């Protein structure tokens, strides 16, 4: 496919602690940057062949022609997944992140604010 | 990976035509040149160009 547009706040990234992954994050960033540098380079298109030229010029012939149509015809899968639990190993851990710890954490936060009201008396 | 293929076949025939051309050149020259010399008239041609020296050297 094309490119995926995920922006990464690297500040936040490493920090995580779902503890089986914090270490992973530190490594995964750098594992990323290896992949990041790699893709960012790779030349987008390879060339293809002047079939007519070699069609003449290969005289174990019809080879180029055979190859021409067959190469122009020959197609390619696109490389598998492994590890895409991330989309999900997100959002549920995200409910832990956000909502579950969020809401609790706000519940904490409020009591001090209410009590700083009290301490304002 | 495909092309190297094709390219070899060409390159072979190109190299093969030169190794014909060399073997041709040596053999062709070594066959049809030995007999020629029965022309005393290659020296009438030596003569001819030599009159075109002896004349055409002015």
């Amino acid at each position: 496919r094309k490119l995926a547009l995920k922006t990464i706040d690297w500040v936040a990234f490493g920090e995580i602690i779902p503890r089986n992954q914090k270490a992973v994050a530190n490594s995964l960033k750098s594992w990323n940057e290896t992949l990041t540098s790699r893709l960012a380079t790779l030349p987008e298109k390879p060339p293809a062949i002047d079939w007519a030229y070699y069609k003449a010029n290969v005289a174990k012939a019809g080879l180029v022609d055979d190859f021409e149509k067959k190469f122009n015809a020959l197609k390619v899968p696109i490389p598998e997944d492994k590890y895409t639990a991330q989309v999900d190993a997100e959002e549920k851990e995200d409910v832990k992140s956000c909502a579950e710890f969020l809401t609790q954490s706000k519940t904490r936060i409020q009591e001090y604010e209410k009590e700083l009201e009290k301490m304002r008396n | 990976e495909v092309k190297n293929r094709l390219d070899y076949h060409i390159s072979v025939q190109n190299m093969m035509r030169q190794k014909e051309q060399e073997h041709m050149i040596n053999w062709v020259e070594k066959r049809v040149v030995q007999s020629i010399s029965a022309q005393q008239e290659k020296e009438t041609i030596a003569k001819c160009i030599a009159d075109l020296k002896l004349l055409s050297k002015k």
